[PDB]
């Protein structure tokens, strides 16, 4: 199966800062990577689809990159209400898998 | 890369499509064209409206050498003042949409130029036929 | 090679806009009222499920919601079973006399005055020869006086003569699923960014729309198509100062509507079997008919739009707002309908702020009218009957009809009115996501082949 | 809107069978492509079932972990997605999540999730 | 070999149950008559000579005529041309005035009693301001007191304001040949001995039905389609109490109703161009109207349908008749048409009989109605004009609509009583051998040929 | 004489006959399917139901191999899960009403072939037709 | 060789006699005035351009207008559509009322008569209890006399209540195309030279026919079609006494209608919205409306059809006119509209010479009538309002319609007599160059070629 | 010049000529065929009469052997007893209106001989694909 490494696996920012999530894939995802975010007691919720792509009516704050293996999520001004788990997801291969999560903590 | 994705291969759904896969289904937008007290004369004069623009390309159609082929060659080259356009693009780059617009002028002059190409080749068989 | 041939293709897809005669599809749930409590319920067509809402990737589309079609046939054929509803219904033709009316018994206050006045007159019976002498109760708003004593008439008996209301039907709005025909498509627009024109860059085809209700409201649009995700406004020329402001907000306000007099009904015997519901008593007290709103929740939908306006015309703009100076009562005021019975309210206390860059109830008091002359027709009123008991109904306003005020000057305020004006504006808050397109295949295109002989 | 909700959820002995349910609607539901995805009591993501749109396949897929034992199935016609379960472990314990996928060619991601239901097996 | 194919089948012989809006086929020889003496004779089409009656062999089919259709459209529009003859005609509204009736001159015997009262009155003429004092003669069942004196008003005047019937139309049956679309056939079912369900195993296509005479009477069906062999009796559930029993026998009854009065009209006249016939003087006496049937015949068609009867309900079962315990004036009577006027008879000396396993006539004394409310609809009813000297008709007595009793005890007798009831029933009696199935061509079948390229 | 009214039917004639008898009149059914204030409007309401219950057919027919040929071949083959009968038997055991019984739950499956085994042969024709 | 085979040949020409229900084909320059000022120029089809008039050489044709079809249908709709224009309108029923009339203020000379009577009545007013006493003006030929004083009554208030007329329509005449359908020919005879029946050797195919106006004259047609080279007289049998003879003349005669009155109009109010247009008064002198003929023209055309005449009469035939004899005043006289108000003209200084084979003008006066009851119908009359100011127009005189003389002797005077009589055989002098054919494709030739397999 | 208003006649235009100089364009009279609240029915109702009409001559076309070729040879020999003319004549002697009297009592006999005509020709082509 396909392991994704998220990292870190918690962060603890302030709203208004900036940062970037890691997602590290044991073989070519080459575009296959999209990101998530679950809140605590809700669903997760997609941030960015396929490596890069923006998902309408997630904030422009979001912002996704990396290619092969080796990907990255930007999330430019972080605000309240983004804080939560943070998941990447591959297509590249059955099974689906996911990465473990980056905790943000305000 | 698993390829989880829907698709909708329905009704218009290759309406954005490319040539190459938009001639793979012409059937879906063909058959959804006929089937699907003073509100029902607008049924009445819905429906032969319906029947009346199907008959009129079932005319047009029929009058020229292809009777309900849906797909047909024919015989009258292309002149290059109509589309001045690449072969090599006009399958796969663009689509119909961008077509219906690259032509729009020069229709009436091929429904005109069809006639006679569909008359000169079906008095070329009577006269072939006259013979034998 | 370079010898291309004409082939044609059968069953493309391409569309052309047109317009065409679009029909009902009343949903299948709603035919067991039985013999049109509504109006169309059994003369048009019961709806399909799950409706093919299909993608249409890679497809931009010019839409446009102001040179529209499709909100001129809606509101002609509304007019038009507004019309199939009231030939069934009794004539009110011998109700044309000389009244004479005096004070309703009521604690009358200089303050308040009487709105609703006794008015006693002569009517024939179902016999021709006998004339009974009967009384009844109307409003200040439908009697003039004819010119001691104080004897009245109708307002309408001058030019036009209207019949009354038959209480088997209902004035509800139901949904109604326009659907188009065979050979035609409906575009909907699914970009959740999405003013008046423009190209939407995500659209779907439909055949039938959602459930629309019809309602009639002039300002205070109900009841209908809540916006996504922020307050949307759209017009037509935002420096013109005669297209209105449809506003579009995204949370609903809660109205709480009432009328709380008893108003007893009584029937009098026109003539052979046409009967007619006249108030008699009212019990209790006259008080006024009312509506509320919360306070916290138009002061922050006011800051909202306030926002959206600023979006428009710059920040640093002092945007207040105004009562629309003049007018009819039906243009002037929040005139609705509410289980049967005609509202008309008096927004005075709503569009009256102003707002610089930087858990009670607003009251709205109503007032009833009986006889209706709904979309201003000239030879046409409505005889709305009473109804029994305390009235109370509660709805969502959904979206404004503003409109600017036609300034000349560098100034930095906008003191922006509401205007009710054309009802289609109405069903522009329902129509602006679908265009309707005639699907028009056999296409042309060349390629190296050549029919074989 | 598209919603998935899910039901059937409960306290299930180990070797027992359960069957849950995801009840969609605002969509055409046939043409898009459904999972089940659990999140485990230590909150990771772990994909369960897969059954393919009409316009996909319409296979089913399970990861190693569940395969012989969990069954993915739909029912088109009133728009519900199924998962039976048997031969039940403590570790399937977790919030159940139905999941849409979205649409052509960039759409193999999971576009919308559920609620969840919670299956405990212990 | 193994290698089947697909082959398509156009035009192939299979059909399915179905419903579709059938058409009239008048017969051409009633066109002479000009311009609708009755209805529907210049509306609708002139028939075609020998209809293509064509057989099916190796053909069973199961028919059904009481979950059947086409007996609900006929009488919808029979119900829709009857509306299509009363709107020309004028209406009757200034007739509701407070009359003041006494006997007729008469030898008035204390048994019997005045069915006709004098009612002069007050209408007014065709200028606005003269009011005419005009008398007339008027059934005991058309007035009601008004309450020393004694002053009488309509019975309709309560309600139902309702018009006069042009004399240029009359209400006579033509025959009427109902005939399918292109498309659809009429199975017509050929068996000699076929209840309302089961099989048929001689069935026939045709496209038109043989010449329905349109007749309307509640109980004694008259002037059509006699049975072939036996006196044939059906219907549903016989355990059944509330599902008729329409017996069709083999020989006509000849009926002789009459009406003895010779009832001279005249003309008063309403208004402008608005004629009402009203009844003058009675010339002669004033006898009461009765029918005749013969008393050997009568009873040999209960001897009949006694035997017909225990083939239900076993031998050895005393069935006895009665006479319809209660109902409307129009059930619990032979309420029919005869020339034009509505005979209201009493079969009450008719259905009083027992039968056990082991020359003259019968008069039954009727009586007339002026206004009619067929159908017992809500807002309507039927002044038919009167009519000139003596009136006699002939009829066929062809199938009786007899209803059990039910009983819920383990008794021999049964108490047949006779009943009326919906007027579709009536119709079931000529539309039970007919029903329409529409043609479905394009079959599909393998076999071994493949389509060579 | 010769010419006589006995085995020359009529309309529907053959309508419980065998397969093998009553693909030997099948155009007796087809002549018969589109001749034959108020109430005109039952003549337009039936007139324009039959020609467009007609028309669904013949396109439906149209986009299939068979213009109007009325008998045709195709090259899907039968798989025995329709019908699983004998060959033998269902030409002249067997009738057509109780092949519509027995198959009718496989239609719609064998019209969902019909139309990709005529599209399918339509472009292999066409890329056959492109080469040349 | 002799294996000569069938080769069916579609599209091919040929036609045989029909006939369909054509329609209409107003002129789009017609369009402009909005909303029905006239009838029928929104309801029917707007015009195209350049209708294709085409020869068909050597063709003749078998015409007719005596036993053609097409000039029935064309009167039928133009009826009916007449009755569509009186649907809006306001009934004028409560004008039935007792009136009281005496002669109008003017300079009474024996020789001449009152024209016109005062007629002062009651009316009720929009309220119902009150009546207004009103006055108004009225011809000698819309009141009788009810039998001091002298009171009278409309001479329609017997037997046909009549609507107004809405100011808004207008009674000219606008041009109609009438068009075949597809599948329908249109053949024009173009010959110079053609009577009645006869075949035409020059034909050509139109779809569309030219613009006519349909106007409505009894006597002296108006208007329309002039003749191509000589007065072309043509009837049916010419020895038959009941036949008219239409005739249609080259050069145009000019009429001079006029009305000299002023004739103000006023608004009774009748009801509510009920509006009724009286003549108030009229300013200057009540003199007669005339019309005007050159005596130079009008004795040059008839010394031009007493040279056609002797053509069919044979020479020294000494033809002579008369003026009509007896009749109704609507076939006496040359009834006809001018800008919406009717005169009666007498033709009796027109009709009066004898002509044997060897600058000023004719004053015609004319008088008008306000109910109109154009064909004859039953119940049907109709209320023309006034009109303001002095009415004026110009027609010309286009054909006659004579009747002979039904001599039975050895004479040879022929005293020819004018007379209008049926409607249709105006539009026999439109309709007679039209015959409608069906294009019948599908033809069938053997020739020797064989279907190959 | 190249290009004439001569011999380049209309719709009917050859229809008192020959059956030699008529039958050179037909198509002429087959296209103009179809194109070209109670003023909608008389529309209603001349385009349902239209089609009908049009459909049922283009259904006993299209059961015969000839979809829409609109000139077609068959199979049946032409009995003398029908019109007994010379061929020479009847291609350029007479005209289509004389014919259509010429033969006018011996229709629905060819349009019924031609029905069997078809189909026993047309069973002959299965069996013979049956074969093979
Ligand atoms: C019909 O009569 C009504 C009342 O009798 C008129 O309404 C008012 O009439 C008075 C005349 O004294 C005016 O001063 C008012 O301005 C009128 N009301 C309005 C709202 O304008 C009415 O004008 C009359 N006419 C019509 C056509 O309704
Ligand atoms: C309606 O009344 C009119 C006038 O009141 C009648 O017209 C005249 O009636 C008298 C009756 O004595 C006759 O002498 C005249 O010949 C009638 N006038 C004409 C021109 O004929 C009329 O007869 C009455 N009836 C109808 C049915 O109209």
């Amino acid at each position: 199966d396909v392991v994704l490494t998220q990292s870190p696996a918690t962060l603890s920012v302030t709203p208004g800062d900036s940062v970037s999530l890691s997602c590290r894939a044991s073989q070519t995802i080459s575009d296959n990577l999209h990101w998530y975010l679950q809140k605590s007691h809700e669903s997760p919720r997609l941030l960015i689809k396929y490596s890069s792509q923006s998902i309408s009516g997630i904030p422009s704050r979001f912002s996704g990159s990396g290619s092969g293996t080796d990907f990255t999520l930007n999330i430019n001004s972080v605000e309240t209400e983004d804080f939560g788990m943070y998941f990447c997801q591959q297509t590249n291969s059955w099974p689906l898998t996911f990465g473990a999560g980056t905790k943000l903590e305000l | 890369a698993v390829g989880i994705g829907a698709v909708f291969l329905g009704f218009l759904g290759a309406a954005g499509s490319t040539m190459g896969a938009a001639s793979m289904t012409l059937t879906v937008q063909a058959r959804n064209l006929l089937s699907g007290t003073v509100w029902g004369i607008k049924q009445l004069q819905a429906r032969v409206l319906a029947v009346e623009r199907y008959l009129r390309d079932q005319q047009l159609l029929g009058i020229w050498g292809c009777s309900g082929k849906l797909i047909c060659c024919t015989n009258v080259p292309w002149n290059s003042s109509w589309s001045n356009r690449n072969l090599s693009e006009i399958w796969d780059n663009m689509t119909w949409l961008q077509w219906d617009k690259e032509i729009s002028n020069y229709t009436q002059i091929i429904y005109g130029l069809l006639e006679e190409s569909q008359n000169q080749q079906e008095k070329n068989e009577q006269d072939l036929l006259a013979l034998d | 090679a370079e010898n291309l041939w004409v082939t044609v293709y059968y069953g493309v897809p391409v569309w052309k806009d047109a317009e065409t005669t679009l029909f009902c599809a009343s949903d299948a749930k709603a035919y067991e009222t039985e013999k049109h409590n509504v109006w169309a319920t059994h003369a048009c067509v019961p709806t399909d499920p799950n409706p093919q809402e299909i993608h249409l990737e890679n497809v931009t589309e010019e839409f446009n919601m102001w040179k529209n079609n499709m909100v001129e046939q809606m509101h002609t054929d509304i007019i038009s079973l507004w019309d199939q509803s009231l030939k069934p219904c009794v004539k009110l033709t011998p109700l044309c006399v000389t009244l004479q009316c005096t004070n309703v018994t009521n604690n009358i206050t200089d303050d308040m005055r009487g709105e609703l006045k006794n008015c006693s007159f002569n009517m024939t019976t179902e016999l021709r020869d006998k004339k009974q002498k009967v009384y009844s109760l109307f409003y200040r708003l439908d009697v003039v006086q004819i010119n001691s004593n104080k004897e009245y008439r109708l307002i309408n008996c001058n030019t036009s003569a209207c019949t009354q209301a038959c209480p088997k039907v209902s004035f509800e709005p139901i949904p109604i699923h326009y659907c188009a025909p065979a050979g035609f498509a409906i575009l909907k627009c699914k970009d959740k960014k999405f003013n008046g024109t423009g190209p939407c860059p995500s659209v779907s085809t439909v055949q039938c729309t959602h459930g629309i209700k019809p309602v009639v409201s002039t300002q205070l649009l109900l009841n209908g198509s809540l916006a996504e995700e922020e307050v949307m406004i759209r017009s037509e020329n935002i420096t013109n100062n005669a297209k209105n402001i449809l506003v579009q907000f995204n949370t609903p306000v809660q109205i709480n509507c009432t009328r709380p007099n008893n108003n007893t009904r009584k029937s009098i015997r026109i003539g052979p079997g046409q009967a007619f519901y006249a108030t008699g008593d009212i019990i209790g007290d006259i008080r006024q008919a009312h509506c509320n709103v919360s306070k916290a929740t138009w002061n922050e939908t006011l800051g909202k739009v306030v926002k959206q306006l600023r979006k428009h015309f710059g920040n640093n703009t002092i945007i207040r707002f105004a009562n629309s100076s003049g007018g009819d009562l039906e243009v002037t005021t929040h005139s609705f309908n509410c289980g049967g019975e005609f509202f008309y309210c008096n927004t005075s206390g709503l569009f009256n702020s102003t707002w610089i860059s930087n858990n009670d109830s607003i009251t709205l008091p109503c007032r009833i009218k009986q006889i209706i002359n709904m979309w201003q027709r000239i030879g046409q009123c409505m005889y709305a009957p009473p109804i029994q008991g305390v009235i109370r109904c509660v709805s969502n306003i959904t979206g404004l009809i503003l409109t600017r005020d036609g300034g000349s000057t560098n100034s930095t305020t906008e003191t922006f009115r509401p205007g009710g004006g054309d009802m289609r504006d109405n069903w522009r808050s329902e129509l602006y996501k679908y265009k309707v397109v005639k699907i028009e295949p056999l296409g042309v295109a060349p390629t190296r082949c050549k029919r074989r002989v | 809107e598209v919603m998935l909700v899910e039901s059937g959820g409960g306290l299930v002995k180990p070797g027992g069978s359960l069957k849950l349910s995801c009840e969609a609607s605002g969509f055409s539901f046939g043409f898009y492509s459904l999972s089940w995805v659990r999140q485990t009591p230590e909150k990771r993501l772990e994909w369960v079932a897969t059954i393919a749109g009409s316009g996909v396949g319409g296979q089913t897929y399970y990861p190693d972990s569940v395969k012989g034992r969990f069954t993915i199935s739909r029912d088109n016609a009133k728009n519900t997605l199924y998962l039976q379960m048997s031969s039940l472990r403590s570790e399937d314990t977790a919030v159940f999540y139905c999941a849409r996928h979205g649409e052509g060619k960039y759409g193999s991601n999971f576009a919308y999730w559920g609620q969840g239901t919670t299956l405990t097996v212990s």
